[PDB]
């Protein structure tokens, strides 16, 4: 992973590490995955933990989190799928109401204006919605 | 121009103003008294917090962390019945001398289970919880070292720890009750009413709770140190002997009283309020028949106690010798001869009786502690949590052998404390990204070696004297002065600035420069006090007792100092294998009263407990630190609700983007913001300036903020997807 990419994953990691000590468990891992439309079982989570949990306590730091993430056509297929997590009805555009759903699922607090503001700033063409290319451009800023 | 803290003879520090600056000292005018003026050395003057009304839960959240702001913050909290405050991972506890309402309730115990330090108000329960959590996660034994002077609160807080661990992580069940009843039983035999404390510990203890691999309680073990022998026979004007003697007389049945020939305490030489001797006997009997002591063993203990009492009544009476020899199973005529023949003078016969009394009682205390250990034993264990409860450095107008032993103990304990605090601060810097922490302490190994080194240490020099044909306190003192003439830590009493110490001759004492200050030891009775072996004629007498119990208490020179050195070294072996937390207990006044903060007295304790050395170790390149969560809590009221809706981490990155604070002065860490000297004070003042200017600074950072909020959730959804695939990728 590049220098830019590692910094963006660190901020993402803070949604997992809500109490802010630099540490993850299976509880955190599960909560966040479900809140984005995924249902991993207890054993699946524990099985993935083992990869980089040298000391058998069930804890994980950020750099270990990155290698737990590591595995040709697969890259773009993942960014397409990330977009569809936001675009719930699959019509090709992210609406204010859809962003808010994602936002609030992840425990973020903001007003409905603030949701509209996030849409407006990501909206290059100015149609009040966020398509795939605007989503990618924002992710890459 | 700003007020500062400067010395005050009774408050420790007072608010004042610098009115003139000289080469060595500053001129101070007190706020209270215009026209009044005084001098203070430049290193005795400290910056004050701008807000004098606030208090923080962790003294690390102070703009300036120093002895004076620490004292003030602790004072503010104390006035509001908040007796607990942090200095990073260290807990300070101020004795309130009354019962505060919710603080120790079983409901309060529950509310602390599982929580990290700082997510709840500061509490001894939070220290106990961190010990268990670190044991479970790090697979490492834990120690909690609790110090302070007599009456400061060590025993009470130790008991709070033991109650917390037992109610929270105990078994069921039944070992639990025994663990919390162990201390109360040892106290009958080891505690005594003193001028400083009605329930004073006259011994040191280390109390271990042992666990298995699953970190379930499997047993306990109690270590005991330095039982005070002199107290058995004579005691000071306003003081008592060990509680047991007074409880036995007060609350025994007509039956026990009859068999043991017991009267009121005024009838016994060895014994002559808010002290419920009668009720305490009942509680002691409850605790005895709960650790599994039967009435047979209980009476065996009472007999020995009573026998020591009647031995004390022998002056150099007839009925006293009768009662004594019966309860200790001796021949009346054998006791008479041994107590009176080498013929012996009046003083020499008083010594023989007192020596037997002390040896019997001491050996009885050993039996009690071993008996408590037999009530919660264990085949094997994985880890322990140990609480150390022993007296700290303290002022005494006369320093003898007892003081010498405890001060030596505290040198080694303070060395451990320095080593562990240094390690935490070094670990903090690298973990947070700050590189090398260059802080250091001055080691005290040279003072440790002066006392304990083989062949040349004071302890070995003392033993040598005990073994001479004609042992002498003065020969011993000269030997020390001769061997250590030019040691940095040792001096002759006549160099003192105190006139009383200067009247002590060279062979009558010495000065040692201890961690906490110079102590002048008077060496009279050192040689006597270093030997706790009973004379062979008295030793044979008590060994051939008709009572099985008395013979088993015992089933020529024995060094008191070297026995303790061995014990202390094993304790340190243990402690060095553990992760350590530190509780510093503080006695607020000399009167046992609540809401009465004596500043100079408290300040002096903060120095003797090692909290001044500690603060120096926390003045690294970045002497100020606060976590994103606490800065968020502290300063969100000053920002627009937009910013207040984050996310303590993003809140802080936002704040330091919008204020544009230099990357040199303000270091964003992994979990904390670190401030250069004075910079936290600068930040605080900026935060409290024009609210509108602040609003405009946020506005200018709007675009970057929105993009960051977007990127946080986009990369997190990628993350989840990448993790989802890993489950599949590893499944196929
Ligand atoms: N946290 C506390 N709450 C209520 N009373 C306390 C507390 N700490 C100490 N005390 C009181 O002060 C007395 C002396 O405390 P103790 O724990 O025996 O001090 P030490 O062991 O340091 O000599 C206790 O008997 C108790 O009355
Ligand atoms: F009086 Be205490 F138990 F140091
Ligand atoms: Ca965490
Ligand atoms: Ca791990
Ligand atoms: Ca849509
Ligand atoms: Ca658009
Ligand atoms: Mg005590």
């Amino acid at each position: 992973l590049t220098e830019e990419q590692i910094a963006e994953f660190k901020e993402a990691f803070s949604l997992f590490d809500k109490d802010g000590d630099g540490t993850i468990t299976t509880k955190e891992l599960g909560t966040v995955m479900r809140s984005l439309g995924q249902n991993p079982t207890e054993a699946e989570l524990q099985d993935m933990i083992n990869e980089v949990d040298a000391d058998g306590n069930g804890t994980i730091d950020f750099p270990e989190f990155l290698t737990m993430m590591a595995r040709d056509t697969d890259s773009e297929e993942e960014i397409r799928e990330a977009f569809r997590v936001f675009d719930k009805d699959g019509n090709g555009f992210i609406s204010a109401a859809e962003l808010r759903h994602v936002m609030t699922n992840l425990g973020e607090k903001l007003t409905d204006e603030e949701v509209d503001e996030m849409i407006r700033e990501a909206d290059i063409d100015g149609d009040g919605q966020v398509n795939y290319e605007e989503f990618v451009t924002m992710m890459t800023s | 121009g700003k007020p500062v803290w400067a010395p005050h003879p009774t408050d420790g520090f007072q608010v004042g103003n610098i009115v003139d600056i000289g080469p060595d000292s500053l001129t101070i005018e007190p706020l209270n008294q215009k026209g009044k003026t005084f001098l203070a050395l430049i290193n005795q003057v400290f910056p004050a917090e701008e807000d004098s009304k606030k208090d923080v839960e962790d003294n690390c959240s102070l703009m300036y962390l120093n002895e004076a702001t620490l004292l003030h913050n602790i004072k503010v909290r104390y006035s509001k019945d908040r007796i607990y405050t942090y200095v990073a991972n260290i807990l300070i506890a101020v004795n309130p001398y009354f019962d505060i309402p919710k603080i120790y309730s079983s409901e309060t115990i529950k509310s602390y289970q599982g929580k990290s330090l700082g997510t709840m108000p500061p509490h001894v329960f939070a220290i106990a919880d961190k010990a268990f959590r670190d044991m479970k996660v790090l697979k490492l034994s834990q120690s909690i070292i609790v110090s302070g002077e007599s009456g400061a609160g060590k025993t009470e807080n130790t008991k709070f720890v033991l109650r917390y661990l037992t109610e929270s992580y105990g078994t069921g069940q039944d070992i639990d009750d025994r663990i919390v009843e162990a201390n109360p039983l040892l106290e009958a035999f080891g505690n005594a009413k003193t001028v400083r404390n009605n329930n004073s510990s006259r011994f040191g203890k280390f109390v271990e709770i042992h666990f298995n691999e699953k970190s379930s309680v499997v047993g306990g073990f109690v270590s005991h140190y330095l039982l005070e022998k002199s107290r058995i026979c004579v005691q000071g004007k306003e003081e008592r002997n060990y509680h047991i003697f007074y409880r036995l007389c007060a609350g025994a049945s007509e039956d026990i009283r009859e068999r043991l020939h017991l009267s009121s305490p005024d009838n016994f030489r060895y014994l002559n309020p808010l002290l419920d001797d009668h009720g305490d006997f009942i509680r002691m009997c409850t605790a005895m028949k709960k650790i599994g002591l039967d009435d047979e063993e209980k009476l065996d203990l009472f007999r020995v106690v009573a026998g020591v009492l009647h031995l004390g009544n022998i002056d150099f009476s007839t009925q006293a010798l009768e009662y004594c020899a019966e309860l200790l199973g001796l021949d009346q005529d054998d006791l008479r001869v041994s107590l009176t023949t080498r013929p012996l003078k009046v003083e020499q016969a008083n010594n023989a009786r007192d020596a037997l009394a002390k040896t019997v009682y001491s050996h009885l205390f050993d039996h009690v502690v071993n008996r408590v250990n037999q009530c919660f034993p264990f085949e094997t264990s994985s880890y322990f949590i140990g609480v150390l409860d022993i007296a700290g450095f303290e002022y005494f107008e006369h320093n003898s052998f007892e003081q010498f032993c405890i001060n030596y103990c505290n040198e080694k304990l303070q060395q451990f404390f320095n080593e562990r605090i240094l390690k935490e601060e070094q670990e903090l810097y690298q973990k947070e990204g700050l590189g090398v922490n260059e802080v250091h302490y001055v080691d005290n190994q040279d003072c440790i070696d002066l006392i304990e080194a083989r062949l040349v240490g004071i302890l070995d020099i003392l033993d040598e004297e005990n073994r001479l044909p004609q042992p002498s306190d003065q020969h011993f003192t000269s030997a020390v002065h001769q061997k250590h003439k030019d040691h940095f830590r040792l001096s002759i009493p006549r160099k003192s600035k105190l006139a009383i110490h200067r009247n002590i001759r060279d062979d009558e004492g010495f000065i040692i420069r201890h961690f906490a200050g110079a102590v002048c030891y008077e060496t009279t009775q050192f040689v006597e006090k270093n030997n706790d072996a009973l004379h062979m004629s008295l030793e044979s007498l008590i060994c051939e007792s008709r009572d099985k119990f008395i013979r088993e208490l015992f089933e020529s020179f024995i060094s008191v100092g070297n026995k303790f050195k061995t014990q202390l070294n094993l304790l340190l072996d243990k402690l060095r294998s553990t992760g350590a937390s530190f509780i510093r207990c503080i006695k607020p006044n000399l009167k046992m009263t609540s809401h009465h903060f004596e500043g100079a007295q408290i300040l002096s304790q903060l120095q003797c407990s090692g909290m001044v050395s500690v603060l120096d170790l926390m003045q690294g390149g970045f002497p100020s630190r606060a976590s994103f969560h606490e800065l968020y809590n502290m300063y969100k009221k000053y920002m627009p609700d937009k910013l207040a809706r984050l996310d303590p981490r993003l809140f802080c990155k936002a704040l330091f983007k919008a204020l544009g604070l230099n990357e040199i002065d303000y270091k964003f860490g992994l979990t904390k913001v670190f401030f250069r000297p004075g910079k936290f004070a600068e930040f605080d003042q900026i935060m409290k300036s024009d609210p509108d200017h602040l609003a405009e600074l946020v506005k200018r950072v709007n675009h970057w903020l929105i993009c960051s909020r977007w990127k946080k959730v986009q990369w997190c959804s990628l993350s989840v997807i990448k993790l989802k695939n890993k489950i599949k990728y590893r499944a196929e």
